[PDB]
């Protein structure tokens, strides 16, 4: 199917209503989206992050051995054309360490400058955003994230360190917790372990809103059990739909 | 008067055109049995290329020519051996090869 | 005409008039110097050359765009042995890739060369320097040719000064065939 | 502007696709000249009863029971086949077999029908509904026409394309009714940047702000006039479509506080467009066009009402999961993602401090989340 | 399209075209042997059984048309009739019917007028009293998106 | 069939925003009332302040038009030639 009815997609004029909304800042779900990440995306955004490091380590050596080599051809002087060849070959010793360099340190540090813009644009064809891509590379694609799952001894520990941080901070969480972690992955697993706060305990008025809810937006029989925790915050889906179904 | 007779060509860029070299000739290959068959005509007449092309429809004296230089100068040893042998000249069996190849390449165009 | 918006091109196809033009350059003279225009039409390789340097300003939104789609969207003919000309380009640049350390170890190709073909250009002397080390010649000779001009064997019998007359006979016509000849072209 | 010249009759154009263009309001008139109506009332029956019958069918054709009277006694119900279908040689009752067998081995009793109980609600919610005032009353004949919507991208493109809702809508209405009665969520979006006043009551939301709205029929703009703030995106529209000769006509502009869905030149099953808010564009599918019945809604105030309702997935709290998110944050360190998610809670106790100082940059929105019609 | 309703109601219309031309007592005889009302309620969901018959009814009426024998006709008109009176479905669904098809039934009751196949426009005046036609435009639901 | 270019009546046919915007980019200064009595009488007061309310900042009660509005991020400023957003810093 197509949504291109009236501007088919060849001249499609951007009018004065189209470029307000566009400068506003009115953003309503087009540009939030997310994808999945994909195993090739991985290696691509390594290779790429790889290839730029060491681009940008080498580009000031070959200027330099350019500059040697241009005076080369430009001194005919034979006093200093050993200590320029010996130069060229100190260049050149130095190029062979860096190639020879493992392949584990030139990958940077968790939180190194690089540009972002320019290896999306060049390797990505601009389908992954360069923000997206700097959180991926910092939190995601790192060599020194723990990969391991929690083994129970995680939750007891940032149940107290969150607590005292009052989830006012995101690096301290993570460093106070010491497993080489990013921070989201140990919030979210910490949620995920926890369970919601428990606003309350059988309110009336809560249940006249929910019977408000199911007279004025339910369809049938089936209710948006969703719908109705989005209005009141501290619930769980399983515990409310066993509770609400009955009396 | 030119009743929507024709359609305007959107070409010929005022920038720059550029050259060709090659408008016309643009030969057909031959192939196994057809030049066994050619190879036989040779030995039954020899060089003369006007009889070849009479007695050959669908396909051009000047391709025959260019067929006959090419065998000249890369197998001598088949010409050779065509010269050797002699055939008396057929006409009726000629024309009846002439509609088997005929069949032959209406059946190569159905594959 | 992919200087100015028209509006029939899009503004994504429009590009900048100099450094287009100095790429293009650039590439051509890569291409003299790697001995692709000698023997062969000029005009194909300014035309693979300047496609390469479009593709190459903005790898993304044109990985998909193709030789003769871009000779449409530009309204130029088309030449013959431009694919031929930017594939044996792409080869010479897929080359210099390999002399590079980032690119072998990247290990790209035909399709995904493009976006560092601007890289390839910066230091392109000791590439094309490595590369010549380790001659550009049509693909019909580089196919191991192992006997070279083969010698043939000299033969200059020449005999007293003829043969026989059997090869005379053999050459004369028979009267059957004369007939035959008569009746065919009567 | 008159209508295009063409017959009442929907002739063909595309097998099993669409017909060619006709009008409405004709359309309606004719339909509802061929016939006499009077029977969309529901006053069959609730005795002298066979005088009644002999008067009726002496002004009918036959004027006697000879027929009659054997006929209505052989169409009846108790002569008619609960009991289990089966010890019949039957073709389809195999099928009905297999789908039970189906049935019994993992559906468990009668649900899991989500969308079944939702299509079923919303055609008994206009099951002889009454009006409130009876002037309301909906006339007999009345044009129901129905339209497809599509607005959203974010459905499955794969599945068939069940994208977005159904309308009814009535002929002698106005279309600034169904205007009014889309409910896109871009009507509902707001626009502008709170992070430093969070608590800052969002005002004057999209819907009151950018006005522009717009449909377009076969060539046909319908700009709407009703308010002081709409602009006319349909000149710069006719500008590109007439800056060049690439072979569209020229197009009529007109009104659409002045026409109605009956003045309307349409192609049942054709694409049309209804753009608003710059670009946030409808594509419009009219599907079907029948007459008002007793058992479809009788209430002219309340037929708008859908008889077909897409579900919407809501984006959850990317922090805790378990509530919907309502603020959108962009270049936030304190978030895992750049295209990011919180509820309320969890923005306030993440991104402010135990007295409410915004700890450290960002840029929130207000994240109005596509599912909030429903 | 319903293909076991459909092959169902062809072999009903095969056997009306062996029957009788429109005699009532046939139509008495297959109903009696046969039933071809076979299955309206059964046991299953509220809606699958609601599209089942609406499904029925549309396909039924796609398949009344001009073409056919005084046989073929009258058969699918009257399994159309007999499926409407007997609706055990709690909504009456109506028989879809198209705009022109409107304008060549009266031109078949026109014919009635003129002839004299006796029983058949009785039946038909019944099923038009019963206010069962509902018309559009297209014997079934269309778009673009498929 | 300078920015004054558009007369009182090109002016007034065209939208409310188009006016108001046409209105401050060639005065600059004017307050609300003296707006509203421009604009016309027919045209709503709750309108006019949301089409003012884009392109004008309130200053001691008065109302001034925004920097960008007078300076496009194109412009360049025609004295010294320095980008239009250090004359719309300036000016804020």
């Amino acid at each position: 199917p197509y949504f291109k009815d009236k501007v088919t997609g060849v001249g499609p004029p951007a009018n004065e209503d189209t470029r307000e909304k566009a400068a506003q800042g009115i953003k309503a779900f087009e540009e939030l989206l997310v994808t999945k990440w994909k195993n090739w995306e991985k290696a691509l955004l390594r290779k790429s992050v790889v290839s730029d490091r060491l681009q940008r380590l080498l580009q000031p050596k070959l200027l330099k051995l350019e500059y040697l080599h241009q005076k080369q051809s430009k001194v005919s002087s034979e006093l200093e054309r050993q200590a320029l060849e010996k130069q060229g070959r100190e260049a050149e010793k130095e190029i062979q360490d860096i190639n020879q360099l493992p392949e584990e340190a030139l990958l940077g540090n968790r939180l190194d400058s690089h540009d972002w813009e320019k290896i999306s644009n060049i390797n990505f064809e601009g389908s992954r955003s360069a923000e997206e891509i700097r959180k991926f590379w910092q939190n995601s694609e790192h060599p020194s994230i723990n990969k391991q799952e929690w083994s129970r001894e995680e939750e007891e520990r940032l149940q107290a360190i969150a607590a005292a941080h009052g989830h006012l901070e995101w690096q301290k969480i993570a460093e106070e917790l010491g497993t080489s972690r990013s921070a989201f992955q140990c919030l979210q697993k910490f949620q995920q372990h926890n369970k919601a706060l428990k606003r309350k305990e059988w309110t009336e008025e809560e249940d006249r809103m929910l019977t408000q809810l199911v007279q004025e937006m339910r369809v049938g029989s089936h209710i948006p059990y969703r719908r109705i925790v989005y209005y009141m915050e501290g619930r769980d889906s399983m515990q409310l739909i066993y509770r609400w179904t009955k009396s | 008067c030119v009743v929507e007779e024709n359609d305007p060509i959107f070409e010929r860029g005022s920038t720059t055109t550029y050259s060709s070299f090659r408008k016309n000739y643009y030969s057909k290959p031959w192939s196994n049995k057809e030049t066994d068959m050619f190879f036989l005509a040779i030995s039954m007449v020899g060089t003369d290329f006007s009889m070849i092309g009479q007695l050959f429809p669908h396909r051009a004296r000047i391709e025959i020519k260019n067929k006959f230089k090419r065998e000249e100068k890369t197998n001598g040893w088949r010409i050779d051996k065509a010269f050797q042998e002699k055939r008396p000249f057929d006409f009726d069996f000629f024309a009846h090869l002439l509609q088997k190849v005929l069949a032959e390449e209406e059946k190569r165009k159905q594959k | 005409k992919l200087f100015q918006a028209s509006p029939s091109v899009p503004a994504k196809y429009v590009e900048d008039k100099e450094k287009m033009l100095s790429r293009t350059m650039q590439l051509v003279e890569l291409a003299n110097e790697t001995w692709l225009v000698t023997g062969r039409h000029p005009l194909p390789v300014i035309t693979a050359a300047t496609f390469l340097a479009w593709q190459s300003l903005q790898p993304a939104d044109r990985l998909s765009c193709s030789l003769a789609r871009f000779c449409k969207l530009a309204n130029v003919d088309l030449p013959y042995p431009a694919s031929s000309r930017l594939q044996e380009l792409l080869a010479v640049l897929l080359r210099m890739a390999e002399q590079l350390a980032w690119l072998r170890v990247l290990r790209l190709d035909k399709r995904s060369v493009v976006k560092h073909i601007g890289d390839l250009l910066q230091h392109r002397q000791s590439l094309v320097r490595s590369a010549f080390r380790d001659l550009l010649l049509p693909p019909c000779m580089l196919k191991s040719p192992k006997r070279i001009c083969p010698v043939p064997p000299v033969s200059t019998v020449t005999g007293d000064e003829n043969i026989s007359d059997s090869e005379i006979e053999q050459y004369l016509r028979t009267p059957q065939e004369v007939r035959d000849f008569q009746r065919a072209q009567a | 502007v008159s209508g295009s010249g063409g017959c009442n009759f929907p002739e063909y154009e595309l097998p099993e696709l669409n017909t060619r263009a006709f009008h409405v309001g004709a359309f309606g008139e004719l339909w509802r000249g061929r016939l006499r109506g009077a029977g969309d009332l529901s006053l069959r029956e609730p005795a002298a009863d066979s005088d009644r019958e002999d008067a009726a069918v002496a002004r009918d054709l036959d004027c006697s029971l000879e027929a009659a009277a054997e006929l209505r006694a052989v169409c009846g119900l108790d002569k008619l086949k609960e009991v289990i279908p089966e010890n019949t040689d039957l073709v389809t009752l195999g099928v009905r077999k297999r789908f039970l067998e189906h049935r019994e081995e993992t559906i468990t009793i009668d649900r899991a029908c989500r969308q079944e109980t939702f299509v079923y609600e919303m055609e008994s919610h206009a099951i002889g509904k009454k009006p409130e005032n009876s002037a309301d009353m909906i006339e007999e004949g009345e044009l129901i026409l129905s339209v497809n919507i599509l607005y959203p991208v974010i459905f499955h493109k794969h599945k068939e394309h069940k994208p977005y809702q159904t309308m009814l809508v009535l002929g002698s209405q106005k279309l600034t009714q169904l205007r009014d009665s889309i409910r896109c969520v871009s009507d509902l979006q707001i626009g502008g940047e709170f992070s430093n006043t969070p608590d800052q009551a969002p005002e004057h939301i999209s819907k009151d702000l950018y006005k522009s709205a717009f449909f377009y029929f076969e060539g046909t703009f319908y700009n709407d006039k009703r308010y002081p703030e709409c602009r006319d995106l349909s000149r710069t529209i006719i500008e590109w479509s007439e800056s060049h000769d690439r072979g569209y006509g020229k197009f009529q502009t007109a009104r659409m506080e002045d026409f109605t869905f009956n003045d309307l030149c349409i192609k049942l099953g054709f694409p049309y467009l209804y753009c608003h808010q710059g670009d946030c564009e409808h594509v419009i599918v009219i599907t079907d066009i029948r007459l008002v019945h007793h058992d479809d809604c009788l209430d002219r105030t309340l037929y708008p009402l859908l008889i077909k309702k897409h579900w919407l997935w809501t984006r959850k709290c990317f922090v805790c999961k378990m509530y919907t998110a309502r603020w959108v944050t962009n270049n936030d360190s304190f978030a895992p993602e750049d295209p990011c998610f919180f509820c309320d809670v969890c923005f306030r106790m993440l991104h402010y401090d135990s007295e409410g100082n915004k700890l450290g940059e960002f840029l929130a929105y207000p994240y109005v989340d596509p599912g909030t019609f429903n | 399209t319903p293909p076991g309703l459909q092959t169902d109601c062809e072999a009903l219309l095969s056997r009306f075209q062996e029957t009788d031309s429109v005699r009532f007592e046939d139509f008495t005889e297959l109903w009696r042997n046969m039933k071809f009302g076979t299955i309206f309620c059964g046991r299953m969901r509220n809606l699958e059984k609601n599209m089942f018959t609406k499904e029925a009814l549309a396909l039924a009426w796609r398949y009344f048309l001009p073409p056919y024998t005084f046989q073929i006709r009258v058969g699918a008109l009257y399994l159309l009739y007999g499926l409407y009176n007997t609706q055990l479905c709690q909504p009456k669904q109506k028989i879809r019917v198209a705009l022109k098809d409107w304008d060549e039934v009266l031109k078949f009751q026109q014919d009635l007028v003129n002839a004299q196949h006796f029983d058949a426009a009785y039946i038909f005046r019944k099923l038009r009293l019963d206010r069962a036609f509902h018309f559009t435009a297209m014997p079934k639901l269309l778009s673009y998106r498929m | 069939q300078p920015s004054n270019v558009l007369s009182m009546a090109q002016l007034r046919t065209l939208p409310l925003a188009d006016q108001i915007k046409i209105l401050m980019k060639n005065v600059k200064v004017m307050p609300f009332a003296n707006l509203m009595s421009l604009l016309g009488p027919s045209i709503d007061s709750v309108a006019v302040l949301r089409g003012i309310q884009k392109v004008a900042m309130l200053v001691q009660g008065n109302w001034v038009v925004k920097s960008d509005i007078l300076y496009p991020k194109d412009s360049s400023s025609p004295h010294s030639g320095v980008p239009a957003e250090v004359l719309c810093r300036g000016r804020d």
